[PDB]
């Protein structure tokens, strides 16, 4: 362990889909509730918030 | 005006203290510098 950045570390879970329940989330470290619906406003190909 | 995206980032946490370019030969152009 050294002051560089993590570049190797394990792995992670990937849970299935769920929409229309008021429950708790966590994407990249987003974690809080509401109702996990579609959407039609389209984002930069690059933007995950 | 100007809108300039990410492309990537390697973290590697070097110290960094000196810039230069690098070009080509053969056997006309301008750059700039901002800070």
């Amino acid at each position: 362990l050294l002051h560089a950045p993590a570049t190797v570390c394990g792995p992670k879970k990937s849970t299935n889909l769920v929409k229309n329940k008021c429950v708790n989330f966590n994407f990249n470290g987003l974690t809080g509730t509401g109702v996990l619906t579609e959407s039609n406003k389209k984002f930069l190909p690059f933007q995950q918030f | 005006f100007s809108a300039l995206e990410p492309l990537v980032d390697l973290p590697i946490g070097i110290n960094i203290t000196r810039f230069q370019t690098l070009l080509a030969l053969h056997r006309a152009a301008a750059y700039y510098v901002g800070y």
